[PDB]
């Protein structure tokens, strides 16, 4: 599968996400961006089923969009995620359920805290330091296991999700041709358009 | 690799104070077709042991002779063949046992179910069961296919445990064994009216009954009932 | 064909009154006594038994009646209207609560019940 | 499971055991078989526990409905037809299996009902997984004219050879007699015979076995 | 039949 | 299942076996397959016992209406409706029916309903598992313009055959005359039709 | 597939003298990977509560159809539902979905305010209601738990021994699971008050 | 299952959990998956615990059989060959079996070849093998260095079976530790999940995904 | 098509004691619901001091059992009466099971005895062969519900010293030949309470140097 | 296949219908399903053309080698041959044989074989698929020891009953009298069983 | 599937074949040569399943060193090639077929000239300048098609060999990890040990 990690660290929550779009025997592009900006600090990855993933995305996003203008206000990262879970936990039990999964990083604004959530196409949704879909997982969970410390900085992340990155290229059978990552803090969420080679 | 075609239903059977008593009817089903009408399913062996068999009759007969057989084979060079060295019935019984077992193994099966029931040398009753898989197992009471579900409740409420055979006679017992083969010709559709059956007591020998009939029917209720619930006439 | 009144028969009156529900009340003023007294023990309701006629039978006609096995009504009003009222009030007893949490309704539970049947008369179409 | 029903002089009894499994494990030692469908009509259930139970309490609250619209008390063949047809529209889907009795102002009555919707009438009736081991003492033991008391230990007899030769069956019987006059009596445990014998040891841990991460008190009101 |  | 009704100068018979399976279990060995849909227009039932109990209980209902409304209903009406049910629903029902009534005008008449939800009118017929077994007998000891006597003992005898053979028939033998004279139920034990 | 053995846990409930007590384990994962060590099933509407196992996404969705249930019963009653009450609603609410059923397995705890007697109860996915006396279990240890429940109870037990029972319970039950386990929770419940302890368990 | 061996400065480091499943019904948390075939080898199970344990205690024996016919002792090149051709005649009859053949010879050095059920025989300095692999190479190759210390080796194949053994719901029981040197393999112990991760994550102060 | 198996249900418990072991198994057997017998033994007595019982397909254990008394026989033929330790016993049957490793014997078998030095000893096999030592061991069906039981009640796991902030698991001491037979008493009543193939009766062997003595407890029969 | 033998006083006939088929067409409408392993020792054979040929060809050797080496075999052994042959090989065979045969001492015998290759000897059987149709009638029409022309009706109705309902049957009756007075072949045609 | 690549130049034969064997979810092995010497002027390239690929390939190395001793000569590429066509096809009818691809790269000392076969596990032979087994051929055979000329020098057809791999590193799903070259020539065989950066 795609490639879907998240790592909340102290002050912010970085999500890197493959490029690689794959069909049958060809990669069609090693440039796709696995991600939607729900709101100015709310960032959502995504993967699965080739067309339901950006519906789903692109689907929540207006939703949220309508949300903050009808109100004039940013709904809790908390709030979203909840909203997402109940979207796919309505679809699983539709006649084609959205086969997406998705990692929702937020910068809390109130609480003044990052959160990252992960939630499967079932509508499964937990919260946590960090996390990941697919297959991914297999390998990071560990390794996160045994690096992360909850009072890291955004750059000691950035340095603990390249391990994450470095394994995975090492490990899996796919080239997933590289992740794009983004963190999402107080002020933001910004591309570390630097990662190819840090 | 096969399918039963021409079919034989319980077996029943139960040990009492001195012996043992096991019944069977006397028909060849095809499938819903009451074909024959005169199958014997009770075969005696020599003059302590009674072997029952239910399942594929084509497998039976071919039973009934692997049984003449055994016993024409032990009388070869066999001075006491009519006597200390006369089949017992868990020899018959280990034997049949062994057979079935290895045709399961190689996946040709003896489509049966068989009781065997009879006395030993030191008086001793004997009665188990062993079927198309090999499974064996012994209680004071046996019986195959719907006898098992009807017969063995009745039949228990006599000898529930082994110290309940000492205390049951044999008017007793073959009183129980002939109701249990009533019920089963009113709740089974492959039963017949027709049975066989036969006592080991280790005194009177062994007595082979045939051509008995289910007796004191109850199906005058029957006038009684009309429709299926609404109905009144 | 068809049930083209699909519009209030109950509206607002220049002086803030609903007309039919003033009316309904009247109707109400017109009928027989009923009263209910409730005891700290116990609770009372009563109304009398205007025989239409000799020769009609007082007895197959229940004014007070049972909606769950702890709960009574009785009225004053046009006795049809009351009829149909039970028959929902005691169908609604089961569908909206002992079908529910296996127990009957409380009484002001089902007094609302039976309440926001009668406002929806004054209001649909 | 293992339900019966047998008619008697002037009435009609039910029995049925109270195991309840989830494959073969019991998952209820001790579950009611027996439900009320009005005052005087009682059902025996077995196939899918919820589904005799839903069921049998939708047709008891539609007959409570009945009772009040026509100031009568209700009857068997109203309950026994609509089971049926509710049975029926659901094409077997709902797993009820039931023996329905009672006492109404027409008579004593006695009907079974299977989950495709079809209806019988007997005088002695039992199904479940224990309905061979049952029937076959019913078979044995019935005879028409029984008293109240023969009729009560012709069915708890039934249930037992359910108990005891059938592993879908077991724990306790329960019954109810449902004689023309008198209030329909529920004898629930009417038999106990499967009481678990005093354990050898007690386990009671010594207090401070088990170890604590953090403790909290939780808050319970608004 | 066991695993590992 | 073993069933058949035979028309005769008088009216005509119905009658049935009384057994009902699950498999080779005998569920109900007392049934009463033969159903009344009207005062003298009863059926016999064969297939699913929801099925028919099903269908029948809707014939009687239609067939009720019917009467307060038009009047009392000729047994091809009562036919009609059968095969309507069972027609239109072919793909859902496993019913074989028989419908036989007596009328003063038509005398007896038998129509029997197989399963694609056909009609056919029959100086008699059979239906039922056991059917199969009696065809050679029936088509062999069937007159018309029987007697009450006469065509109680053919049904009588071709129903202990079906009986004997098939292992899905059993119990008692419950026949229903319809004639001028009314409606009769009779029943026959096996230890007497058993042994004829 | 089968949608109860994709994620995994536990939940057993016990009552003893005046008391009840309903303990769970934390884990959530997908078929062999743990991914949350933080996943609890226990969940309380006033003074009743209720666990829950099964597949995670029903679990969530059933504790929001309960708190709502829950809730909108007390603006119009003015009282806080019963535990018999809210059995006989989880009951309902899981059988209405009759042929298209949540795949959990609820269990409910609690002391009925106006009695004071304990009570606990389960349920098959489509509403089968079990209660019992003695102990009500759930998950994919329930083989387990029925084990170690069958055994180690006895009747009337004060709360600070009945922790120890439904811990022990629950634990070692869990150890013989691959998905259950990761951590545990227990409630002892009392009229008054209501303790929350965490127990220290192998992490494997 | 959760195997691992890798190979360094000092020796190679062979270490492996010990739970045996049956589904998801644990059966067991006492097996030893590491079989001492003579003592310079040493052979790791993942797979079927029959075939394993079966076929390598053959591999054993058949190892014992050459050293009386060549008086010399087996390398590991041909000790691992054997359990590889073997599994190779009954390739797509069912065996299941995943396994590492560790060993020292005077002529190969220290030696480590990964031999599975379909018949790939392979040789290298790094293998994971069972189900929690994917747990055990996270940690391992992360953390692995050619220079590393016996002490800090130990540790790590140590670490990484714990890694696996708290995420892989396969895996756990406890970790069994074999150090192969120039002198032959030495155990390292058997150390218990139950105890292992509460005193790793406090001294080491990871597995901050738990609280205690 | 001809399914080659079948359960006859059952469930066996081992333990080993330091100079003693047992092997307990229940005494019925059945076929999906209906009750074989109430009283047919499972675990015998193999000579030299060796109790084995494979549990499972009866036929596949019966043979499984006649094989390994015979490999005994020949033990003490071929090899001048020399006794076959329980250590060599078990990995005869390792072969004997995996002889049938493409056509198995559907059994979990378990043996009992005393090792070479005296104390007691549990082995215990994967119907294919995989085997070990242990200090206890259930198999069967209510395999799953009594084995949690021993992990706690014989190997005392999660239970630690009371007021050591759990950092100190109990003292592992060794149960006596009594509180064993507590211990398997109250494994087999829980597991007939709640199983349906588990009950009828109790058959337990005790190995000592002493030879092997027989103990038989009745269970619940429902 | 509609086939049937059997014996009475003076020994035994066989008797048979003509047709064979693959599915509905008729292949042969004038087949001969009565065949001989033995001067007096006939069969008649329903089920597989090609295995019941094949059985029946290799009964007659053995048969004929049996002849040699010991003399004249008994009808009972003409059935174990065939036994033998349709157990042992039960899986692959489908062929459902009557044996039937004159002797001195034993007068005329009826064994037959089913489909599991089980053997039973009886007054007379009946087989094929239109057998089912006449258990009925021939259960209610035989009677032993009746006379040649009493059996050869018997035989005529049954199969004209069984060609009558069952379209698996038809074509002509064949019949084959086996007494001590020899063996005769009789034929009878449509035009004269079809309205008896 | 593993890659498989073969090109004639003219003095020469150059195989290449990725370093890679996966398995399940995991690279096992990054440094794999799927190739065996079967004689000093005659190399195999081999890829397919799981064990039959060096059991086969080690089965015809055998055989043809045996043969090379009892006659103390090396048979032709052409004939090894009609040895290994035949053990296929005769091996496509068996209990299990060998299902392994090969590629047979050999400098013929007799006509001086290198050659190059293809062979399938159906014992499908045929003499090619290029070719190539799975789903490499897919790619490479329209950039050879396109790129490649029969006067090459073993320099120019590395270079070819260069691009070859690039097309495929680009497009290809699976991150093979890479190539092992092996020329083939009049002195012999020769594994370029500088291909991962040339
Ligand atoms: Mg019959
Ligand atoms: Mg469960
Ligand atoms: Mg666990
Ligand atoms: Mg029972």
């Amino acid at each position: 599968m795609d490639i879907i990690l998240g790592i909340r660290v102290q002050d912010s929550v970085i999500l890197a996400s493959s490029k690689a779009v794959t069909r049958g025997i060809s990669v069609l592009k090693d440039s796709d961006d696995k991600t939607r900006q729900l709101s100015p600090h709310t960032l959502m990855s995504f993967a699965g089923e080739a067309g339901d993933t950006v519906q789903f995305a692109e689907y929540i996003q207006a939703n949220i969009q309508l949300y903050s203008i009808r109100e004039d206000y940013e709904l809790s990262p908390q709030a979203v995620s909840s909203f997402v879970r109940q979207e796919l936990a309505k679809s699983i039990r539709s006649r084609r359920p959205y086969q997406v999964n998705v990692l929702i990083g937020g910068y809390d604004k109130k609480k003044n805290k990052p959160e990252l959530y992960q939630i499967d196409y079932l509508g499964t949704k937990v919260e946590l330091p960090y996390g990941a879909h697919g297959y991914s997982g297999f390998y990071t969970f560990s390794l996160l296991d045994h690096h992360y410390r909850p009072d890291m900085t955004t750059e000691e992340g950035l340095d603990l999700l390249k391990l994450c990155v470095q394994e995975l290229e090492k490990r899996m059978p796919m080239d997933f041709k590289g992740v794009i990552v983004k963190i999402v803090d107080k002020d933001g969420i910004r591309q570390v358009d630097d990662f190819q080679a840090q | 690799t096969q399918q039963p075609i021409v079919t034989g239903t319980s077996v029943i059977s139960m040990k009492y104070d001195n012996g043992v008593i096991i019944a069977a009817d006397n028909l060849g089903s095809y499938g819903s077709l009451l074909r024959f009408n005169g199958v014997e399913r009770l075969i005696p062996v020599g003059d302590n042991t009674v072997v029952g068999i239910s399942g594929d009759i084509s497998d039976m007969q071919h039973i009934e002779r692997l049984l003449k057989d055994l016993v024409t084979e032990n009388a070869y060079d066999n001075p006491l063949a009519d006597a200390e060295e006369a089949l017992e019935p868990s020899y018959i019984f280990e034997y049949l046992a062994t057979v079935m077992y290895q045709r399961r193994s190689k996946m040709n099966p003896l489509w049966n179910a068989i009781i065997v029931a009879g006395v030993q040398s030191n008086g001793d009753q004997f009665l188990r069961y062993v079927n198309l898989l090999g499974v064996t197992y012994s209680s004071p009471t046996l019986a195959t296919g719907f006898g098992a579900h009807m017969a063995n409740p009745l039949l228990r409420k006599v000898v529930d445990r082994e110290s309940d055979i000492p205390k049951t006679t044999v008017q007793v017992a073959e009183e129980a064994i002939v109701n249990a083969m009533r019920v089963l010709y009113y709740r089974d559709a492959r039963s017949s009216r027709n049975f066989s059956l036969a006592i080991i007591d280790k005194n009177t020998g062994l007595t082979f009954k045939k051509n008995l009939q289910v007796e004191n029917m109850k199906w005058d209720f029957a006038k009684d009932i009309k429709g299926y619930g609404t109905q009144k006439i | 064909m068809t049930d083209r009144y699909s519009f209030s028969l109950t509206t607002f009156s220049p002086s803030g009154k609903l007309g039919q529900i003033d009316y309904a009340l009247t109707a109400v003023k017109q009928g027989v006594t009923s009263l209910g007294i409730k005891a700290t023990n116990g609770v009372v309701i009563a109304t009398e038994k205007k025989s239409s006629s000799p020769l009609a039978m007082s007895e197959t006609l229940s004014k007070v009646s049972l909606l769950t096995p702890d709960i009574g009504a009785v009225y004053s009003g046009m006795g049809p209207d009351y009829r149909v009222l039970v028959d929902k009030s005691r169908k609604v007893a089961h569908t909206s609560y002992k079908r529910i949490y296996g127990e009957y309704p409380p009484t002001k539970l089902l007094v609302s019940e039976v309440a926001k049947i009668m406002q929806e008369a004054t209001q649909s179409g | 499971t293992t339900i019966v029903g047998v008619k008697f002089n002037n009435g009609v009894v039910i029995a049925a055991d109270t195991r309840s499994t989830q494959g073969p494990i019991v998952a209820d030692k001790n579950c009611a078989k027996l439900h009320r469908i009005s005052p005087k009509i009682w059902c025996a259930g077995a196939g899918t526990a919820a589904d005799t139970e839903a069921v049998t309490q939708l047709i008891g609250s539609n007959i409570e409905l009945h009772s009040l619209y026509t100031s009568r008390e209700p009857r068997v063949v109203s309950a026994l037809q609509m089971l049926k047809q509710h049975l029926f529209k659901y094409q077997g889907h709902i797993g009820a299996y039931l023996i329905v009795a009672g006492v109404d102002p027409t008579g004593s009555h006695l009907f079974s009902i299977h989950a495709h919707g079809s209806t019988d009438v007997g005088y002695y009736l039992s199904l479940g997984s224990g309905s061979l081991a049952a029937m076959a003492v019913l078979e044995s033991h019935w005879k028409q004219d029984l008293t109240k008391e023969e009729a009560i230990k012709l069915a708890s007899d039934a249930i037992q050879a359910g108990i005891w030769n059938d592993l879908g069956s077991g724990s306790n019987v329960d019954v109810c007699v449902m004689e023309i006059g008198k209030d329909a009596e529920y004898l629930r445990n009417y038999l106990t015979p499967n009481v678990r014998e005093e354990k050898q040891k007690s386990y009671k841990f010594p207090r401070g076995t088990t170890a604590v991460l953090k403790e909290s008190i939780v808050n319970i009101c608004d | 039949i066991i695993t590992x | 299942t073993s069933i058949m009704a035979v028309t005769f100068k008088d009216g005509v018979i119905l009658g049935a076996d009384s057994r009902t399976t699950t498999g080779a279990y005998i569920a109900n060995r007392v049934t009463d397959k033969l159903t009344r849909v009207h005062d003298k227009i009863w059926c016999c039932r064969s297939g699913s016992a929801a099925d028919t109990q099903a269908i029948a209980d809707i014939v009687q209902y239609h067939l009720e209406l019917y009467t307060s409304q038009y009047g009392t209903p000729s047994t091809e009406t009562a036919a009609s409706v059968f095969k309507e049910l069972c027609y239109e629903n072919k793909d859902n029902l496993t019913a074989g029916i028989i419908v036989a009534g007596y009328d003063d005008k038509n005398k007896g008449e038998v129509y029997t309903i197989p399963l694609g939800g056909s009609v056919h009118k029959l100086p008699y017929a059979i239906a039922g598992s056991g059917s199969t077994f009696i065809y050679g007998y029936c088509d062999k000891n069937f007159r018309e313009n029987m007697s009450k006597e006469e065509t109680v003992d053919f049904i009588k005898h071709s129903l202990s055959q079906a009986i004997k053979w098939d292992g899905s028939s059993g119990g008692v033998i419950r026949m229903v005359v319809l004639t001028a004279a009314g409606v009769e139920r009779l029943i026959f034990y096996p230890d007497e039709y058993e042994q004829l | 597939s089968d949608p109860s053995s994709i994620n995994g846990g536990i939940v057993v409930a016990m009552t003893g003298k005046d008391c009840v007590a309903i303990a769970c384990d934390l884990r959530l994962g997908s078929q062999s990977l743990g991914v949350s060590n933080k996943f609890e099933k226990i969940f309380h509407y006033g003074h009743v509560f209720l666990g829950i196992t099964g597949l995670a996404t029903d679990v969530t969705t059933l504790n929001e159809m309960f708190r709502y249930k829950t809730n909108l019963y007390k603006l119009k009653e003015e009282r806080a539902i019963e535990p018999e009450t809210f059995t006989q609603l989880v009951s309902s609410s899981l059988y209405e979905r009759r042929f298209g059923p949540y795949f959990v397995g609820p269990v409910v705890a609690g002391i009925n305010s106006k009695s004071g007697k304990p009570f606990i109860a389960g349920f098959d996915l489509i509403g089968c209601i079990d209660e019992a006396k003695d102990f009500i279990v759930s998950g994919t240890a329930s083989d387990q738990l029925f084990g170690m429940c069958e055994s180690l109870y006895e009747p009337n037990l004060e709360p600070e021994d009945l922790f120890e029972t439904i811990s022990q319970a629950l634990l070692n039950a869990a150890d013989r699971d691959a998905l259950s386990g990761w951590g545990a929770v227990v409630y002892i419940i009392k009229k008054d008050e209501v303790v929350k302890r965490y127990l220290k368990m192998r992490q494997d | 299952t959760t195997t691992l061996a890798f190979r360094f400065q000092g020796g190679i480091i062979v270490a492996v959990d010990s739970r045996a499943t049956a589904g998801n019904w644990v059966a067991s948390q006492t097996v030893k998956k590491v079989i001492e075939i003579n003592p310079f080898l040493l052979g790791t199970m993942a797979g079927g615990a029959a075939d394993c344990q079966f076929w390598e205690t053959w591999l054993g024996s058949q190892c014992r059989l050459h050293e009386l016919r060549e008086k010399e002792r087996i390398s590991v090149a041909a000790a691992s060959k054997i359990l590889s051709n073997l599994v190779y005649q009954y390739k797509g009859a069912g065996l299941s079996m995943g396994t590492m053949i560790c060993g020292y010879t005077r002529k190969e050095g220290p030696t480590i070849y990964y031999v599975d059920s379909d018949g790939t025989r392979l040789k290298g300095d790094i293998f994971c093998v069972g189900s929690g692999q994917t747990f055990a190479y996270g940690v391992l190759d992360s953390n692995y260095k050619w220079d590393l210390s016996v002490e800090d080796a130990l540790y790590l194949g140590k670490r990484s079976i714990l890694a696996a053994a708290h995420r892989d719901a396969y895996s756990g029981g406890s970790v069994n530790l074999y150090h192969v040197t120039e002198d032959g393999w030495i155990y390292h112990g058997n150390h218990d999940v139950g105890e292992l991760f509460w005193k790793v994550k406090e001294e080491e102060g990871s597995f901050n995904n738990v609280i205690g | 098509q001809f399914n080659p198996y079948g359960d006859n249900g059952g469930t066996i418990l081992g333990i080993a004691g330091e100079d003693f072991a047992v092997l307990a198994g229940d005494t019925r057997n059945i076929t999906d619901y209906s009750i074989n017998s109430r009283y047919e033994p499972k675990v015998f007595d193999c000579g030299d001091n060796i109790v084995m019982s494979a549990n499972g397909f009866a036929a596949d254990g019966d043979a499984l059992v006649k094989r390994f008394k015979n490999s005994v026989k020949w033990y003490h033929f071929d090899h001048n009466d020399k006794k076959l330790s329980i250590n060599s016993a078990a990995r005869n049957i390792q072969h004997l099971l995996y002889g049938k490793r493409f056509f198995p014997y559907y059994v979990h078998t378990i043996i009992a005895g005393l090792d070479e030095d005296g104390k007691g000893a549990v082995y215990s096999f994967d119907p294919v062969g995989s085997y070990e030592r242990e200090q206890c061991r259930a198999g069967g069906a209510a395999a799953s519900l009594i084995m949690p039981f021993l992990d706690n009640q014989v190997n005392f796991k999660n239970q630690y010293e009371p007021g050591t902030n759990g950092k100190v698991k109990k003292p592992l001491k060794y149960l006596s030949v009594e509180e064993v037979i507590k211990l398997v008493r109250d494994s087999f009543t829980s597991a007939t309470e709640r199983h349906i193939q588990v009950g009828d009766g109790l058959e337990i062997l005790i190995v000592t140097k002493d030879g092997v003595r027989k103990e038989f407890y009745e269970l619940k029969r429902d």
